[PDB]
Formats: structure tokens, C-alpha cells, sequence
């Protein structure tokens, strides 16, 4: 037939294009909550040393 | 006062997957059995019976028409 | 032993023992008395034939349903549906098994006192326990939070709930349904010239509704192409020939749901109870609602009705809100589905209204601590 | 016919699936970088306070 063909290739289509997406978007996440890390740890020093300054 | 349900342990949303992973593939499969037996059963059979009982239908035919023409032969007075 | 898992409703009789996928029987709820006088003799004809076999002799039937709107209006006729259930469509003796019967909420109490008086003196059944239809539909989905719209055939009611709570004060009950749709499709069917008026003709165009209409979903947009092509005319074919063809009246019947004005009824629909059922809730759990909008029951198996009140709720609700609506493929057996496995618990094996206690407070004893 | 449904539902049903959790993915990027950036800005001020106590 036909109709059969190209709503299931669509579909599987769409699937597909969601994982993916899901994919690369957690990759980012992951890496800025890893950057967001970097910055919480330097901040707490530059406060430290801001103390420090202030004393 | 309104009831006041005892106290359990567990569980909820997990039968969710013993109730639909089964015939997510056990229902497909086996469909997809029936389906081929059935169109296996029927199809070719019906054809084929139904091209036997063409040959009979002919057959009668040639039987009438031989029959009605020796019939009509010695009738016609 | 096995519990039976019978489920009234109001149309269609589910029923089947406790642990299964599916209700065992199910048949139309109908009680037909023959009409005319009957000449062959010795024909074997009853006075009533119930359940499945009135919808093959309808022809010669008065057909009439026996619970209107949840509430149970025929006592009697509804005594013999619950015997053939028993009996003919199970063929199990109701002295050796617990039975779980359902009812929509803010029901009249003594629709209920007298459900659990004859299952224990006419049945005689063990144990029975009586639980709201929408529980059951939110325990079929696996979840435990969420508002479920269970738009059966007799009654729609939306009773929220949240992580396990259920919230008394903003159940919505309409009391518009299937049957109200198949009267107003019989009702508007007469603009291009077919009269149905027996009773039997009720389930041909019931049969219409179910093969035909579909939700739209935008109601003007509809209304302005099916008055210029002819892309929408689908033709069905009666009992006996003489095909009808259905133009705009496909999606002008299950409309009514969203405009209840149509068929004179002043509330608003179920696009709109739906909201409001949440803004009565706390101003905490209106996320978790939002996201787990459940529907069930058999009215809302229409083609196109989970993305038409996916679009009514987000112009109602607050943008940010994301609005999610579960439509799972078994919905009409999902209140049945949801009463086997409460009754396959363990935690609620205890929780059965026994003998013994009906015994000694009467009938009374559903409105008491056993719910 | 019979299968061939099913077969579509279990193929809308990855659809709406994927679908979801792709969304939820680009929502949870959306959050954690929005999170980095308020901390650089923060981080930004502290430095900005610091040169203000060495001057
Ligand atoms: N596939 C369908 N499409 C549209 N409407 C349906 C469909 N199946 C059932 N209905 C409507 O739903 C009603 C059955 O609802 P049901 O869930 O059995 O009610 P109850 O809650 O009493 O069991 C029928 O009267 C019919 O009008
Ligand atoms: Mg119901």
C-alpha cells in the first residue's frame, strides 16, 4: 500500500527527532551545571579574599 | 466522619509496566501470527477451490449443451 | 476466592472477576418488553429479554433503560440485569464471591442504601463495597495525583484529586452525556428529512454517533468548509439499505460537550468545568493538576477530543502552566481496569462491607466508616 | 485492519513520549543556564565590590 509507508516513516521520524533533541539539550544542561560548579567554587574565594581585604 | 484508610506499604505505577510491556510485543507478535495463518488458510485455498469448481461449472456445462442438442435432435418433429 | 468486579454504569454493563485485563461481559443494560400480541404458539416467548439478546430483537421491543442519569430509576428491571449478569454472563452463583460495584458521585443516598440491600438479601453475595467511578479511572492510569473527567453515558463528573486526597469540595457534576448527545444527533438528523422516533431507532443513530461524529477542533472554521466543499458527507448504510449521507451534523453532535447551550442547558462545558474545578483547588497543586488532566469513560473516545480541550484549557489557562491531557487507548474500559486491581489489593482486603456488620447496622452501614 | 492499528498506537505512543521528555530536557536547560548566568552576575558584583574596598 502506501498511506502505511509514510505515517509510519513520518512517526519514527518524529521519535527520532525528539531523542535527539532530548539528547543535545541534556548535554548542555549537563555542562553549564558543571560551569554553574566552576562559579559557585571561585566565588566563594573571591568572597574570602574580599574578607580578607576588608579586615 | 469521612473513612479513614489503614495504613499500607506499597506500591502504585509500577504494574504499569508488567501490565503493558507484556503486549507491547506478546499481542503484536502473536497478531502478527494470526494474521499469516489465517491469510495462509484462506487465501490460496478459496482461489484454488474456486478455480476446481470453474472447471466443474465448465464441465456441467459441455454436459448440458451435449444433452440439450441430442435432445432437441431427435425432439424436433 | 475471586472478587466480581461489576461496574453498572449506565449504557453498558462491565463486569468480570478481579485480576484481569478486561471485563469479561460486556452488553447494553437494556430491558425490552415485546409489544405486539403474538399469534405463532408454543414459540418459547418471554416476557423480557434483557442485556445482549434485546439488541437483536429490538424490532419488536420497547426497549428501556433502567438507570437514567447514575441514579436508578426501575428497581425491579434492574434487579433482573444484575441476575443475568450473574448468571447467564458469568455463570457464577453470587453465595461464594465479593462483589464491587461503582457509582458517580453526589448520587441520592438511597439509590445506594437500596444497591447494598438487595445485593445482600436477593444475591446473598459475601461481601460487596461500593466505590466512586472516578478512583477507579485514576488507579487504571497508574498515577495518584490529577483531575479525571469521566464523561460516561449517563453522567460527566470531574473529581480531582492529589497524592491521594481527594478533594470533596470541588467535585463538578453535569449531568450532560452520551445520551443527551444521541437524542440532540436524532434531534438534528431531521433537517435533511430522516425521522427516528421508536426507541429501537434510538440505537441506530446511536450506532451513527459512534461510526460518525468527531469533535472539531475549531468549531467556525468546521462550520464555514462543510457549508462550501463536500470533502465531509460520509454516507452509512441502515439496517435495511436506503444509505443516508451525514454532512455537518458530524461535528455539530459531539459538540453539545463544549456548548452546552445547544441542547438548552445553561452550564458551560466541559472545556470550562474542568478549569474551574482546579481553581477551586489550593493555589499549591494547581501545577500538578494541570500537567495530569485525566480523561476516561466512554463519551470521550471521539476522534480529535484530547487536542480540542488540549487548546480550550491553554486559552483558559495561565501561559506558563504547561497543560498535558492523558488519553489512554483503553478508555472505556478504564473505571473496570481500575476496579480489578483495587480489588486485587492486599492493603484493601479489609475494607469490605462483611455480612455480619450489615447485620447489625442495617443497610445504613455504606454511609459509615466503610465508605 | 487489526495489527496495523496497534502497531500505529505503539508508534504514537514513542512519539508522545519522546516528545515529552525532549521538551522537559529543553525547559531543564532553559532553568540551568538562567541559574549560571544570575551567578556570573553575581560573581560580576562581588568583583566590582572588591575593587571598591581596594580603591
Ligand atoms: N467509539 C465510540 N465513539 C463515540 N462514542 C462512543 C464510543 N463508544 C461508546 N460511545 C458512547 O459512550 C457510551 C458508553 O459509555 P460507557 O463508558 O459505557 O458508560 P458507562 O459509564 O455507563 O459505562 C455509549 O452510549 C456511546 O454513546
Ligand atoms: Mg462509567
Amino acid at each position: 500500500m502506501d498511506a502505511i509507508k509514510k505515517k509510519m516513516q513520518m512517526l519514527k521520524l518524529d521519535k527520532e527527532n525528539a531523542l535527539d533533541r532530548a539528547e543535545q539539550a541534556e548535554a548542555d544542561k549537563k555542562a553549564a551545571e558543571d560551569r554553574s560548579k566552576q562559579l559557585e567554587d571561585e566565588l566563594v574565594s573571591l568572597q574570602k579574599k574580599l574578607k580578607g581585604t576588608e579586615d | 466522619v469521612p473513612p479513614k484508610i489503614p495504613d499500607g506499604e506499597r506500591v502504585d505505577f509500577d504494574d504499569i509496566h508488567r501490565k503493558r510491556v507484556e503486549k507491547d510485543l506478546n499481542e503484536l507478535q502473536t497478531l502478527i501470527e494470526a494474521h499469516f495463518e489465517n491469510r495462509k488458510k484462506e487465501e490460496e485455498e478459496l482461489i484454488s477451490l474456486k478455480d476446481r469448481i470453474e472447471k466443474r461449472r465448465a464441465e456441467r456445462a459441455e454436459q448440458q449443451r451435449i444433452r440439450n442438442e441430442r435432445e432437441k435432435e431427435r425432439q424436433n418433429r | 476466592t475471586t472478587a466480581l468486579v461489576c461496574d453498572n454504569g449506565s449504557g453498558l454493563v462491565k463486569a468480570g472477576f478481579a485480576g484481569d485485563d478486561a471485563p469479561r461481559a460486556v452488553f447494553p443494560s437494556i430491558v425490552g418488553r415485546p409489544r405486539h400480541q403474538g399469534v405463532m404458539v408454543g414459540m418459547g416467548q418471554k416476557d423480557s429479554y434483557v442485556g445482549d439478546e434485546a439488541q437483536s430483537k429490538r424490532g419488536i421491543l420497547t426497549l428501556k433503560y433502567p438507570i437514567e442519569h447514575g441514579i436508578i430509576t426501575n428497581w425491579d428491571d434492574m434487579e433482573k440485569i444484575w441476575h443475568h449478569t450473574f448468571y447467564n454472563e458469568l455463570r457464577v452463583a453470587p453465595e461464594e464471591h465479593p462483589t464491587l460495584l461503582t457509582e458517580a458521585p453526589l448520587n441520592p443516598k438511597a439509590n445506594r442504601e437500596k444497591m447494598t440491600q438487595i445485593m445482600f438479601e436477593t444475591f446473598n453475595v459475601p461481601a460487596m463495597y461500593v466505590a466512586i467511578q472516578a478512583v477507579l479511572s485514576l488507579y487504571a492510569s497508574g498515577r495518584t495525583t490529577g483531575i479525571v473527567l469521566d464523561s460516561g453515558d449517563g453522567v460527566t463528573h470531574n473529581v480531582p484529586i492529589y497524592e491521594g486526597y481527594a478533594l470533596p469540595h470541588a467535585i463538578m457534576r453535569l449531568d450532560l452525556a452520551g445520551r443527551d448527545l444521541t437524542d440532540y444527533l436524532m434531534k438534528i438528523l431531521t433537517e435533511r428529512g430522516y425521522s427516528f422516533v421508536t426507541t429501537a431507532e434510538r440505537e441506530i443513530v446511536r450506532d451513527i454517533k459512534e461510526k460518525l461524529c468527531y469533535v472539531a477542533l475549531d468549531f467556525e472554521n468546521e462550520m464555514a468548509t462543510a457549508a462550501s466543499s463536500s470533502s465531509l458527507e460520509k454516507s452509512y448504510e441502515l439496517p435495511d439499505g436506503q444509505v443516508i449521507t451525514i454532512g455537518n451534523e458530524r461535528f455539530r453532535c459531539p459538540e453539545t460537550l463544549f456548548q452546552p447551550s445547544f441542547i438548552g442547558m445553561e452550564s458551560a462545558g466541559i472545556h470550562e468545568t474542568t478549569y474551574n474545578s482546579i481553581m477551586k483547588c489550593d493555589i499549591d497543586i494547581r501545577k500538578d493538576l494541570y500537567a495530569n488532566n485525566v480523561l476516561s469513560g466512554g463519551t470521550t473516545m471521539y476522534p480529535g477530543i484530547a487536542d480540542r480541550m488540549q487548546k480550550e484549557i491553554t486559552a483558559l489557562a495561565p501561559s506558563t502552566m504547561k497543560i498535558k491531557i492523558i488519553a489512554p487507548p483503553e478508555r472505556k474500559y478504564s473505571v473496570w481496569i481500575g476496579g480489578s486491581i483495587l480489588a486485587s489489593l492486599s492493603t484493601f482486603q479489609q475494607m469490605w462491607i462483611s455480612k455480619q456488620e450489615y447485620d447489625e447496622a442495617g443497610p445504613s452501614i455504606v454511609h459509615r466508616k466503610c465508605f
